[PDB]
């Protein structure tokens, strides 16, 4: 009975705190899997590009960071660094870093990198009841907060170590949708000066603050075609545009795109529209209705005239930019592959299959659709937004898989609110729980079984609970633990054998070679080198040069001697090729080499290139005998299979086999005449060749 | 018999249970409505009583 | 010009038309709105823009030493590629799980006959415990280390 | 005649409105020629320098619908809408919201 | 340090507990007098 | 006229508009003026149609049969897009701008004809 004399507000506030603080340490915790089973490295290849912008700013300052110039990448155009970037995600990072040293607490900064992302996923938790709370209640906050916190999808990004712009681009998401929610219904000034902040925040910190600007104008929209649209409604729009569009342009990297690009422009309609529905309803209320009528008409006439000329004029003229490659292709999914090589190429930006819904998200997809009904069943103001940001999400998510990390804060809060509704509605059909106020008499006596018939449903819903959290863990553990530089092989007797060849090439090249040195490689790995190498690259991740890319292409699958003549023109040094048929690794350049063909080939000079030429005459890429004569003669052949005809792979197969293709290779010996071998790493992971020079004598080569 | 019987078990048992269950569900359901009229009758005696 | 028009009508008879709004055309309801959403969930979910895009067999072939082509419905070992049966099979299942549900719900409301309400329910735990415990053996196949440690 | 409505709105107006209330429309109109007059000159003169004009041209813009937002929480007929909200802590707001619009501009104004 | 194979323990530990009590919390809001008052 | 000799009428200028086009798609297509010269005739298909339509309609269900914007309107005017994409697809938008201007007026003759008397 010691809990029952407590008071009935003292009970609920403890257990919500109880709740809210255990939900913070297991998301936290949860994302430590990596970092306790291998070293405490930075992951994957794009965060190395932030680890040494980050860096470069706290050392620095920010003055020179904001007008920072980088000679070391794209040689020899060169990259312009500070108007190049979005600097939210290095300035939280220095910004911590400075005050643990103001308090003698010394931490390395690649120590303040790796363990950012984890923290944040812990402030994630509690942005998300309350704002869970506002639509519903707080029971439904609680849930969406532990469903939140173990969610495979988001998990994937935010990992221990992995120092990428998505790790802070939710949370600053989910913030400033939950001050737009609370501007909107309470209608306060104050709420939405605190949104448009918040939504500054997060264009400085990702560039994905485009699918915010289109869904709110959107919203709004709905609402005044339903009829719903109200003063507060207008307050809270229109003085978040303002003060949004500007603090956005301070951005170097946006610049003017608001005012001019077509991406933005749904915003600009949306806040001319506003303005004329005002207008409108001030009007009638004065007005006599049946003067009114003849106003209506004729100024609907002058003004639409004028409008629809305006607008047309700015569309024709080409004044407003059309849609940007990235942004039309998520629309119309057959042009980025038809149209844009880059854009295909890359993996993550293919469509999503059934079953990486099932394996991200599981028992949230069965509840997904219960949230939605108990929405429509019950429309309220703020519940339509929630509705608008669910049903466009799952179109976006299929076109591409990487957008999934979008995908699942919605998911977790409309699943939670399903949840909540039928716990609260069979439980309280549970009479053991509360008798309350009932009568005997005319309690429908078509009901026989009350107690087990509540009893059951809770139970299985707990089982369905428990079940989540199981694949979660299981998931994590096993998928998204994997550090990419390092990895992981069994040897015969099943110890678990590392291979470190990408780091040791890298600190060879580090020491071993001069400091002016020029290496080449395809894009992939642009950040690695520099960050590690210290050497200048050729091509970056960033691919903000076409052309370039394509010029470097052209090299590796046209023949020796071509080759040759193209690399002496930009004063290569060194080559660098990844072949893993001794290990097996699947992701070598060879399977790359495809789209390294149709890049070459997509510019002017690359015309000579012909997919075709590469296949057999059935239609077949073979690296065997079979294979065709110009892929057996290309740099990118010789390069990887130098010399590996003698080596024996497999006991139970003929030396020369190629593991990972597993074919064997048609052509076996040769020489190298404008290239030789420097340096190759233990298991042939990273073989690095060094440009010959030209002929003392003359002799053609 | 362990390692042949065991999976036979696990597929015979669960059935049995559910059945097990859903009779006692069942039972308790068809709990039969005491007739008011037959409590009217238990009235009527005890009117007859006092 | 309006006379050239009239030509034709002279000797043929002019069309009576009624330039009117069409009565169906009405604003969809609330409950109109979530019924299509639904049915584009169980599209998306299914992989129909994957099937578009990538063009995949709507089932493979396989061998053995006995030889012959075996039907493939699962691609089995990789995550991001599917056929075009297997991705909707998955799909359906999990409109229906959450069909399941609102089913039961409705089934609590009062004033029920006895044979109604009991008859409701029975539906309503089949499909929820069918279309998730389905779904846990679909993966199972196609990743066959699935949850396994 | 549209003519005669116009006259007679004007004159319903003048009567029907406070003096505080007034006091706004005469500020909004004040604000709304200087936006004018300013993108008047940008389509005569030029856009250069686009960074000038832009952030002069919408600094007017932000103080005419700031005002506005002030104009219709203070109104008695809205004051079930806003329920909650005194005058004052509306004023206040109206405040924090201007000072920040200032120095925004001011950032990008050279 | 500990072993990978604690923390996992760890972690579903953690979480099965978590979701009891949210619903242990469902179970007093609705049982609360004072909510429907 | 009779209006089962009218729906024969209509139904015959109708038919020799389309074969005509087809004959000819090649030429009308070459050039942008030919093209527009389509627009006119895809008119005229439609408008003819449309009166057969009404005609026959009226004979099987009754005189005074009401032409609705669905299905009747909207089939006629569907068949005429039809024959337009053959020649080329530039006609749609031409050979759809005539009809719609056509229609507006016919429907103008109509009301004063028929809602008049
Ligand atoms: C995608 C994302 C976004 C999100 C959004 C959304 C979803 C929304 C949609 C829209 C809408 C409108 C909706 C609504 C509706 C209606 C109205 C109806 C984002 C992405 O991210 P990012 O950042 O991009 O990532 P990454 O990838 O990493 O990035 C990188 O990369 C890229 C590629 O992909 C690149 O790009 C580039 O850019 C440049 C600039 O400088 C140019 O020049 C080029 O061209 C390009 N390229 C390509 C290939 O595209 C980028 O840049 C990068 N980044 C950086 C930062 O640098
Ligand atoms: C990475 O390479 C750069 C490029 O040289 C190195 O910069 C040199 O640093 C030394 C030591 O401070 C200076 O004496 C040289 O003048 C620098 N050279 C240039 C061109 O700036 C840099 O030290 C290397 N990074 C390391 C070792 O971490």
């Amino acid at each position: 009975f010691g809990f029952l004399r407590l008071s009935y507000e003292k009970q609920d506030t403890l257990l919500k705190l109880l709740i809210l603080s255990m939900a913070a340490v297991l998301s936290f915790s949860t994302r430590l899997f990596a970092v306790l089973r291998f070293e405490s490295v930075i992951h994957e290849f794009d965060p190395y590009f932030n680890y040494r912008t980050t860096r470069f700013l706290a050392e620095e300052g920010f003055y020179k960071f904001h007008n920072w110039f980088d000679d070391r990448a794209w040689y020899p155009l060169g990259r312009i660094i500070g108007g190049t970037i979005y600097p939210g995600l290095m300035i939280t990072s220095a910004a911590i870093y400075h005050v643990l040293h103001f308090f003698h607490i010394t931490i390395d900064i690649r120590n303040v990198c790796v363990f950012l992302a984890p923290l944040f996923s812990s402030f994630t938790t509690i942005v998300t009841y309350h704002l869970t709370k506002e639509l519903k209640d707080a029971g439904a906050g609680l849930l969406a907060a532990a469903m939140i916190a173990v969610v495979p999808g988001y998990i994937s990004r935010s990992v221990a170590g992995s120092y990428d712009n998505e790790g802070i681009a939710i949370f600053c998401m989910l913030l400033t949708y939950y001050m737009w929610i609370k501007a909107v219904k309470t209608g306060s000034i104050c709420w939405a000066a605190k949104c448009a902040l918040a939504y500054f925040y997060m264009v400085s910190s990702w560039g994905g603050y485009v699918f915010l600007i289109n869904l709110i104008p959107l919203h709004v929209l709905v609402l005044m075609l339903t009829g719903r649209f109200s003063h507060r409604i207008y307050v809270a729009y229109c003085t978040v545009y303002c003060l949004g569009t500007i603090l956005s342009m301070q951005i170097s990297f946006v610049g003017f795109q608001p005012v001019l690009s077509s991406e933005h422009m749904a915003a600009f309609g949306v806040f001319g529209l506003c303005q004329i529905h005002a207008f409108v309803d001030y009007l009638r209320s004065k007005l006599n209705p049946q003067q009114f009528e003849v106003l209506f008409r004729s100024v609907i006439s002058l003004v639409g005239f004028v409008l629809l000329t305006v607008g047309a004029l700015l569309m024709l003229t080409g004044k407003i930019s059309p849609w940007t490659g990235r942004f039309y292709s998520l629309l119309d999914p057959s042009y980025a592959k038809n149209n844009i090589p880059i854009i295909a190429s890359v993996s993550e930006h293919q469509p999503t299959t059934w079953s990486s819904y099932y394996f991200d998200l599981q028992l949230l997809v069965f509840m997904f659709p219960v949230g939605l009904y108990y929405c429509f069943s019950n429309l309220s103001d703020a519940r339509i937004f929630i509705i608008m940001y669910g049903v466009t999400s799952m179109y976006f998510s299929a076109v591409m898989v990487r957008l999934m990390l979008v995908l699942a804060p919605v998911m977790c809060i409309l699943s939670g609110i399903g949840v909540s509704q039928v716990l609260s509605t069979y439980m309280k059909n549970l009479d053991i729980s509360r008798p309350d106020k009932k009568s005997k008499k005319q309690q429908d006596s078509t009901y026989p079984i009350k107690n087990e018939v509540a009893s059951g449903m809770i139970l299985v819903m707990a089982f369905f609970l428990i079940t989540y959290t199981f694949h979660s863990t299981w998931v994590t553990s096993e998928a998204y633990s994997s550090p990419s530089i390092v990895l992981s092989a069994r040897g015969g007797d099943g110890s678990r054998i590392i291979f470190d060849d990408f780091r040791e090439a890298y600190y060879w090249l580090r020491h071993n070679t001069p400091e002016d040195a020029k290496v080449m490689s395809w894009w992939d790995y642009g950040y690695q080198i520099t960050a590690m190498a210290n050497r200048t690259i050729l091509v970056d991740n960033n691919t903000w040069n076409n052309t370039h890319i394509s010029r470097v292409g052209q090299a590796m699958a046209s023949t020796e001697e071509k080759a040759y003549e193209i690399m002496r023109e930009l004063d290569v040094s060194y080559v660098l090729v990844i072949f893993g048929g001794l290990t097996g690794y699947s992701s070598d350049d060879i399977n790359k080499f495809l789209w390294m063909v149709r890049i070459g080939g997509s510019t002017d000079t690359g015309k000579h290139i012909k997919e075709n030429d590469y296949y057999t005459p059935t239609g077949e890429f073979r690296v065997d005998r079979e294979g065709s004569p110009v892929l057996l003669n290309c740099l990118m052949y010789k390069m990887c299979y130098y010399r590996f005809g003698q080596v024996y792979t497999e006991a139970k197969r003929p030396p020369g086999f190629d593991r990972v293709r597993n074919a064997e290779i048609g052509n076996k010996d040769f020489e190298l005449d404008v290239l030789e071998e420097a340096y190759t790493t233990e298991h042939w992971l990273v073989r690095i060749y060094k440009v010959k020079d030209l002929d003392n004598r003359g002799l053609s080569r | 018999l362990v390692k042949g019987i065991l999976p036979l078990v696990g597929m015979a048992m669960v059935p049995a249970l559910l059945g097990l269950i859903g009779y006692h569900l069942y039972r308790k359901a068809n709990r039969p409505k005491v007739s008011k009229k037959k409590l009217k009758e238990e009235k009527r005696n005890k009117s007859k009583k006092k | 010009m309006e006379t050239l028009y009239r030509v034709p009508f002279l000797v043929l008879e002019c069309p009576n038309l009624k330039l009117k709004k069409p009565p169906w055309l009405h604003m969809p309801s609330a409950m109109t709105v979530y019924a299509l959403v639904v049915v584009s969930y169980f599209l998306i979910t299914g992989g129909i823009i994957y099937d578009v895009i990538v063009e995949p067999p709507s089932v493979g072939s396989m061998t053995d030493e006995h030889g012959h082509q075996r039907p493939v419905a699962f691609l089995a070992y990789r995550v991001n590629g599917q056929y075009i049966m297997e991705g909707l099979a998955s799909s359906f299942l999990f409109t229906m799980g959450g069909l399941g549900f609102i089913i039961l719900d409705r089934s609590n409301a009062p004033n029920i006959p006895k044979l109604n309400r009991f008859l409701l329910l029975f539906i309503g735990f089949v499909c929820v415990l069918l279309s998730f415990f389905m779904a846990r053996v679909f993966m199972r196949m196609k990743l066959p280390g699935y949850l396994m440690g | 005649s549209v003519v005669s409505v116009i006259s007679r709105f004007l004159e319903e107006y003048l009567s029907s409105t406070p003096q505080r209330l007034k006091l706004l429309d005469a500020y909004l109109l004040y604000i709304l020629l200087t936006g004018a007059l300013q993108f008047g000159y940008c389509l005569l003169v030029g856009t250069f320098p686009f960074n000038s004009f832009l952030s002069g041209f919408i600094s007017c813009v932000g103080s005419f619908i700031l005002a506005v937002c002030l104009r219709i929480q203070i109104n008695p007929q809205n004051k079930a809408d806003f329920q909650g909200i005194s005058p004052e802590r509306a004023f206040a707001d109206f405040l924090f919201a201007s000072t920040i619009l200032h120095l925004v501009v001011m950032n990008f104004v050279g | 340090m500990i072993t990978d194979v604690q923390l996992a323990i760890f972690a579903n530990m953690l979480g099965v507990s978590l979701f009891l009590l949210v619903v242990l919390y469902h179970y007093v809001a609705v049982n609360n007098p004072k909510k429907q008052e | 006229v009779g209006t089962g000799t009218s729906l024969a009428l209509s139904s015959l200028l109708s038919l020799l508009l389309f074969a005509g086009m087809q004959m000819y798609s090649r030429q009308l297509a070459s050039t942008e003026w030919l093209t527009i010269q389509g627009g006119l005739l895809g008119s005229g298909l439609f408008v003819f149609s449309l009166t057969a339509f009404n005609n026959l309609e009226n004979l099987v269900f009754g005189k005074g049969f009401q032409a609705k914007i669905f299905p009747e309107i909207l089939l006629c005017l569907l068949l005429a897009l039809f024959a337009s994409g053959l020649i080329h697809r530039v006609c749609v938008t031409t050979c759809f701008i005539f009809s719609m201007v056509g229609l507006y007026y016919i429907n103008k003759i109509s009301s004063t004809l028929y809602q008049a008397a």
